């Protein structure tokens, strides 16, 4: 044959067509590795100096496409100067480059999954056939970078800039019917006759019928955009997702800006400005491990798929008590396939509970993002009840009940009393033991805990709170059920305040003391945001609520007075004395986000020294307490490992990602040279005193990662 | 004297403008409504025979339901209208009544037509805009898709010319002002023709007036509403914005020959007509490129102009079209001086010749010459029409 | 000789008529289909700057969704014509792509305006007829409402003139047959513009055809239908009906004066444009007067007229029109030698310009002089447009 | 098209529009004497034959949907037995007009089949203008899936949609009977079986009745009240 790699097979065909297939002999999947992309550059090469060649044909011998890339391997080659990193991607993109400057017809007959790099290849060729039962997008956002082969200079001038941005910042996979519409497939067809319209299709390319040429012409050359058009429609896509996406923006707002800079530009330009864009995503020593998201994601990505395998079906679930946290329960494990019952004891209580379900389902209908088909499959998912009738087939049961661990045992151990036992229980608790509760259950092994956060349809972390008490297959059912509801589980340990809260309040301490020194809150979350959080200590606290932290405070103070029971009153006492509740109430730090001097004459008894800042100080009397705490919840045991440690940061509490972690961050400064750091604010309290585990490694020249 | 194809405004009569939201014309069709004003217009001309009308012309954008199937003939059925007649539906979005002035004007200039009955209409209570709107994302690979909705775009041109909040709230104010004031001293009472409705409690009665005016729109008042179409950085908003409003506006037009025949004074003479095209994304700059283009055919300077009647879509717009026109200094002197369609509403398919009738009855109030009528158009475009009292 | 302000149709584009249900554009929006044949049909004439078009012209009706907010602006976007130009939509039924031409005729004629892109588009596909109608009960006090449905009133017409179920369905047979000849003979090879589409099969390919026709039909198949509007006693079939087809039809147009300048041949000439009025019972008898109407204005008789193009709404009322004309017995020899749209389909919005086109082709290929192109119009309208080969 | 539909003896449909059709071009007065003399027409020409009966005939309807009416015992839970084909039917219908029904099933798959059907019909008026997206919101909330009987505590009417099948239909409906209320009125959908046959199984005759509904359920207007030989007029009424 033309040529027969390990991963490519140009094999030839009819009238001079040759087609291109992709099958990873060994693997299971075809993806961009190391290996795959040499053999492409030999395969394109290859296909180039054949001058008999009348059009190339690229399929797959898998169920999928091609799959994302598997990064590991890529990892080595983004620590490297911005300059050797350019010129790196610079290099890959040549090969799609070339293979879209082959001077012959080209198609994509797209069998399957074709995400990430998988799709770039594909907006190399001229036409693309797709299978009625496939996907395709680029999801790279969830990993912190853009599309980096090509990905953000062709689909913005092949599908447009809106639907470019839309794609690439969510990251959304998408079906045929979609990805035909704005034009990002050519052809959609039935997968049996898939190989036949590729090979129809690129006759009638040959023949001249079908412009090949004039087709691929759109992403070689400036925008159809104009000037003007281009500013409505780069700032629009900016500012909305500026707001949403916050401080620290890993792909969404960045890729934008790559669109906007290289509009007037043509391929090759473009691909310079993406690619220069895409390092400043992915270097190094500057605070920006966004490595270390990848050897936490890698980790997790790995250890949560083990656990997907063991896991019971949870065909059947439900919720205890509707309202503001049990609409939002049924909410996703509705949107996600999953049948759930709203239960609770009051008609008004399923009442709220379904109203908000539906206030969120016509809010992506009343805009386009949801289909009227889709809102009734949600509304049928979901199933009231004020009984436990039909609590007979239910797998795994979600408790939502008041915060109260009398009331919280009662009706738990009341739900064990009509459903299977081998049914797993959770409650949904935030300032209860998890081990107290399960003591009124007879069924312990099958209890643990599965804490979600306010709003439930738009936090991440999903904390899987293990009992003493709780069996690995519980566990191992409600992470996976986390999963399928599309959010991210971690597990941790029984424990006052968990491992999110009891790292999110220290951090808080620090800002409490900020204030109490005279520190403008304004000018200290301008830092913080600058810092890379996507919300500040003061804008943050307004949105938990005053009464809410003040009355967390209490419940951290108690679990661990050694060092988190202060006692001056400080900004948080002020404002919950001062009726300022927060942003629920309308005024807290902020109004409601406006400002105003009437909030100084409440902050003032706090005040007790008009102490000078730096606002590098700044950032270590807020993520030195937190970093610390982070230690001891890995030293307690709260969390088995350090990779878990720092995820459940960057999903609950909002760590900037390209900074890592707590962990990382401690690292990215040196063990060594961090307690140092700690000691010249050890004057501050047991919040800033390092621990000595850590001194003990301090000395050894020991990090939490190698 | 004048030629016998010169194209003469004969008679002007609008609806009382009232608001969408539960206004006097809840339960009134827009076929109704303009039928209705049609042929009670025909009334007061007892000299022009209906059966002359060689075709209607009517201006509507959402053409579906109510306003579907060329509302131009149905509701001139319903009218004293023979079926001898003609009728054709104009939409040019925004300045579609206008673009019908042009078509019977051009019309009746080549004789192909002696006497016409132009106007528009716009029911946006029963066919609001937002309606049935699907979105071609091809579009999105010429053009963004933000200049879709008029409010970014007036957003955007707002920022380029340098518009402040207080700018443009005060802009509003004049508005309602000057809308207010011409209603009470009945500087509307000729082109307004009483009309049927509805009041807040479902009783039966004749509205006269504009239920959109607001008298206590004040820069207080003003001050207070949010940012509409940008939250984080705005200005403008719903009060500097034009109201969503359900009418009709109807214009008799024929040849100065038939006219003069007829032995009826003219209201005025159309003498210059232009249509421009501008970038969807600031489309509110659509009148400068159209009236500059309208005043070169008319052979006449922007000076010339004794009276401007600039429909009001943004404060944020209205303002920097008159900048550049060169005319924002002699503004209360000869710009809107009935106010706008900020306090006039603002019915899409109607509005064109709103504008211009409303702008011959200020010449004719103040004994004025040369007259403009110009607006911007959704997706970038502009018209202008350049009057003459004589 | 020429006149500088005489209007001059350059060229004439169309694209493949398909059938709507489930044809060769179920997967095209009309507004693509429209920018997409301006668009081709420009790059022929590479002689017209895009930038020297004033304005596109659409004739387009169920306004909404797709074909909704101006789709003459909204096609024109996404064409190489710039943001500079405007466009307006306009509808008048079946004769709105014909209005078009008509009104660009004036607006060159008025020295409004050198170069124009008229045209039309109707994609009954996605934006069906009865989709979003809302009959005005209102209407009942002034015209009967069965007017509105268009097969009823082919039912009356066809009664009065008498005309038998043999003599509709025969007519359908030379639509369709004389259709296929013109296809096959490459007599549209010119007209028609080459079309992405998809088969039967969502296979992608170029059609240049129209699937419409159907050779097959025979009076052994089409006497094989029953009544479409009135079961107990009817002879208006679906075979002898016009087709629900989705298509787009373009034309360039421009004053001899900056033509003759760009040195390219006319295609034709307009000498003289009509538009006339009849009840909505018999809306099908509106050609003969508005045709009428357009030959006193051309100064020619009926006869003058070498070949005519009459829109095919029903066999029921083409063959009155045809006889009142008094050229029935001239049929085979010079009316619709090419099918009409009971074979190529009638997309509303664009068949004004369509049979014009197709009219104009006839002419040039059998070297004809006089040419009159004419069609019905719902609720009781007529248009006629007679051209000129010089 | 009164003529074809109406036929040979016409009564006021094709005679009233003759009527108008002359007085067309006249004024009150003389429109009045067309009225009148057309009238007589009828009288002594096709109603001859007893205009009286049809008449008093719906007299005794007008006062008999009256007696049912206030005497009837307010339906505000309902719920139907079996999901699927007519389930689906009955508890869109019930939705669609503020009436919250439960759609009782024994496997999963049967409340898949009526909770599919139902959005159907909602995504089919939504899908082109006719319902609001926030109506079918509440719709479909009104609708309540079950595999038991725990929520049948204030049912006021039920309804069964069973298999035809005489020994199944009065297993179910002895069933459900032990579920509800005592003066809770029970009602089968059956279209070949005796509603006081499957009567017999129950325990409380005089609340069940026979609501026989056709498919299409929100196609067809006719609901027949197949009234057993136990049953109470407050049963029917309801
Ligand atoms: C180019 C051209 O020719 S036209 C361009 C096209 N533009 C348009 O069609 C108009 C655009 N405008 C709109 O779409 C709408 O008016 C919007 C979006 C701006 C606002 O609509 P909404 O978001 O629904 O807000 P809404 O209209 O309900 O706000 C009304 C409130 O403003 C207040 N308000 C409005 N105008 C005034 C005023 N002049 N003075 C004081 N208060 C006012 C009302 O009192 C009311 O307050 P309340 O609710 O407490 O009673
Ligand atoms: N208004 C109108 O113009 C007409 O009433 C129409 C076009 C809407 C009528 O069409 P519809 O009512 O939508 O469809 P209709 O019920 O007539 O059925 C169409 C059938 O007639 C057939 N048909 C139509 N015209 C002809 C003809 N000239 N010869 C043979 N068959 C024909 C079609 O092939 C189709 O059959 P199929 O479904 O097996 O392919
Ligand atoms: N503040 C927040 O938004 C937030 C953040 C994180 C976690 N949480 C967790 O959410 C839970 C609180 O839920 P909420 O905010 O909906 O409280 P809520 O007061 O808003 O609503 C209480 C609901 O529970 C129902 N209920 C009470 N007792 C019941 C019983 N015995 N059986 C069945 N239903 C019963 C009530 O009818 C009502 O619908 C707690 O576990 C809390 O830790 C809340
Ligand atoms: C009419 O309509 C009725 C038939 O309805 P159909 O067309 O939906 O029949 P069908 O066969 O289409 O569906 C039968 C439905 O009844 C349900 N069902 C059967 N036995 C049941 C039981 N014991 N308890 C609860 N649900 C049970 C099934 O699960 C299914 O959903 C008859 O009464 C006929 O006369
Ligand atoms: C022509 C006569 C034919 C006679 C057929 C005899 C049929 C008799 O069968 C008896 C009915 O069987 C009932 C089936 O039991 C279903 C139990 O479902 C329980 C569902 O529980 C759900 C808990 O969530």
């Amino acid at each position: 044959m033309i040529y027969e790699g390990k991963a490519i097979t140009v094999t030839a065909l009819e009238s001079g067509i040759v087609e291109l297939k992709f099958d990873l002999k060994g693997e299971s999947v075809n993806k961009f590795n190391r290996l795959t992309l040499n053999e492409l550059r030999q395969a394109v090469d290859a296909i180039k100096a054949d001058a008999s060649v009348k059009g190339v044909i690229v399929s797959s011998g898998k169920d999928v496409f091609i799959v994302g890339a598997d990064i590991t391997e890529f990892v080595e080659n983004f620590k490297l100067p911005d300059a050797e990193l350019i010129a790196g991607n610079l290099e890959a993109n040549k090969i799609f480059s070339d293979f879209e400057d082959l001077n012959v017809p080209t198609v994509a007959a797209i069998n399957g999954i074709a995400l990430g790099g998988g799709l770039e290849m594909c907006l190399a060729a001229d036409f693309r056939v797709m299978a009625d039962s496939a996907k395709i997008g680029l999801p790279e956002v969830k990993l912190g970078i853009y599309p980096g082969f090509g990905g953000t200079v062709r689909l913005p001038r092949l599908i447009g800039v809106d639907n470019a941005v839309e794609w690439i910042a969510s990251g959304k996979e998408n079906r045929a019917e979609d990805a035909l519409k704005v034009s990002a497939v050519d052809a959609v067809v039935t997968a049996d006759k898939l190989g036949a319209a590729a090979l129809d299709l690129i006759k009638r390319a040959i023949s001249g019928e079908l412009d090949y040429k004039a087709k691929r012409q759109p992403k070689l050359e400036k925008l159809k955009l104009n000037a003007i058009e281009q500013m409505m429609a780069f700032e629009t896509a900016k500012g909305f997702v500026a707001g949403q996406a916050g401080p620290n923006y890993p792909a969404p707002v960045e890729a934008i800006k790559t669109i906007q800079k290289a509009a007037n530009f043509g391929r090759d330009k473009a691909l310079e400005v993406e690619a220069a864009g895409f390092a400043k995503l992915a270097k190094t020593s500057a605070s920006n491990c966004l490595i270390g998201l990848f050897l936490n994601d890698q980790e997790l990505k790995k250890k949560a798929k083990v656990y997907d395998k063991i896991a019971k079906d949870v065909k059947q679930a439900a919720v205890l008590g509707a309202g503001i946290m049990g609409g939002g329960i049924a909410y996703q494990s509705a949107s996600k396939g999953t049948p759930i019952l709203m239960k609770d004891i009051n008609e008004h209580g399923i009442e709220q509970g379904l109203a908000e379900a539906a206030k969120l389902l016509v809010g992506r209908v009343d805009k386009g993002r949801m289909t009227p088909a889709k809102m009734a499959e949600v509304l049928n998912g979901i199933r009231p009840t004020l009984s436990y009738g039909d609590f007979g087939n239910v797998d795994l049961v979600v408790e939502a009940v008041v915060e109260n661990p009398k009331v919280k045992q009662a009706v738990l151990a009341e739900v064990e009393n009509h459903v299977r036992e081998d049914a797993i229980l959770a409650s949904n608790t935030s300032t209860i033991s998890i081990s107290l509760l399960a003591k009124a259950l007879k069924r312990p092994e099958n209890f643990v805990g599965m804490h979600f956060f306010n709003p439930v349809h738009m936090m991440p972390l999903v904390e899987v709170i293990r009992g003493e008490k709780s069996s690995d297959l519980a566990v191992a059912t409600t992470v996976a059920y986390a999963k399928k509801m599309g959010k991210n589980p971690i597990v941790v340990n029984d424990c006052p305040g968990f491992l999110v809260n009891r790292v999110l309040f220290p951090y808080f301490g620090g800002f409490a003391k900020l204030v109490s020194a005279g520190v403008d809150f304004v000018r200290i979350d301008k830092v913080m945001e600058k810092f890379g959080w996507p919300m500040g200590p003061a804008y943050l606290m307004d949105v938990v609520g005053i009464d809410t932290g003040h009355h967390g405070r209490d419940v951290m103070a108690e679990g661990f007075p050694d060092r988190m029971k202060d006692d001056r009153r400080s900004a948080i006492d002020a404002l919950y004395e001062a009726k300022r509740l927060g942003q629920k109430n309308g005024k807290g730090f902020y109004a409601y986000k406006l400002v105003d001097s009437s909030v100084l004459e409440v902050l003032k008894p706090i005040v007790y020294e008009q102490r000078d800042v730096t606002d590098e100080d700044i950032i270590n009397w807020m993520m030195i307490p937190l970093c610390l705490e982070t230690v001891r919840c890995l030293e307690d045991g709260i969390v088995e490992t350090a990779a878990e440690a720092d995820m459940g940061l960057v999903y609950g509490i909002g760590f900037p990602l390209f900074r890592g972690g707590a962990l990382r961050y401690i690292d990215s400064i040196g063990v060594a040279e961090f307690v140092a750091l700690a000691d010249q604010y050890a004057e501050l309290g047991a919040l800033y005193h390092p621990t000595a585990k850590l001194r003990e490694m301090a000395k050894n020249g020991q990090s939490f990662f190698g | 004297s004048l030629n016998p194809r010169d194209v003469v405004i004969v008679d002007f009569g609008r609806t009382p403008m009232g608001r969408s939201k539960g206004g006097m014309h809840r339960n009134t069709r827009a076929e109704d409504m303009s039928a209705h004003l049609i042929s009670k217009v025909l009334e007061r001309n007892s000299k022009v025979d209906p059966g002359e009308v060689e075709d209607v012309i009517w201006g509507c954008v959402n053409q579906t339901l109510e306003q579907g199937w060329n509302i131009a003939r149905m509701a001139s059925l319903m009218t004293q209208i023979p079926h001898t007649s003609a009728a054709q539906t104009v939409s040019r979005l925004c300045g579609s009544s206008m673009s019908a002035l042009h078509t019977a004007a051009q019309a009746i200039m080549t004789g192909n037509g002696d006497v016409f009955v132009v106007g528009g209409v716009e029911h946006m209570g029963h066919v609001s805009m937002m309606h049935g709107v699907d979105p071609n994302p091809h579009m999105s690979l010429y053009a963004a898709k933000a200049s879709g909705m008029m409010g970014l775009t007036a957003e955007m041109l707002g920022k380029m010319h340098g518009i402040s909040r207080e700018q443009q709230d005060a802009f509003a104010v004049r508005s309602h002002q000057l809308a207010h004031k011409a209603t009470v001293e009945g500087k509307f009472k000729d082109e307004i023709i009483p009309m049927q409705g509805y009041d807040e409690n479902g009783f039966l009665k004749i509205f006269d007036y504009d239920e959109t005016i607001r008298p206590d729109t004040t820069l207080e008042s003003l001050a207070a509403l949010k940012p509409a179409f940008n939250p984080k950085g705005g200005t403008v908003t719903a009060g500097t914005s034009s109201q969503i409003t359900d009418g009709a506006s109807c214009m008799i037009v024929m040849s100065a020959q038939r006219a003069k025949d007829l032995g009826l004074e003219p209201l005025a003479v159309i003498r210059s007509m232009a249509v421009a095209g501008v970038d969807p994304a600031i489309m509110g700059y659509g009148p400068v490129p159209a009236t500059q283009k309208a005043l070169k055919r008319a052979g006449l300077n922007m000076a010339d102009i004794d009276f401007i009647e600039l429909n009001e879509a943004f404060a944020a717009q209205a303002l920097p079209v008159l900048k550049d026109l060169k005319v924002l200094d002699k503004m209360n002197e000869k710009v809107n001086l009935h106010g706008g369609a900020i306090a006039l509403g603002h019915p899409f398919g109607c509005s064109g010749a709103r504008i211009s009738g409303t702008l011959l009855n200020v010449m004719k109030q103040n004994g004025g010459t040369f007259g403009l009528s110009t607006m911007c158009i959704g997706l970038g475009q502009g018209i202008a029409t350049v009057f003459e009292r004589v």
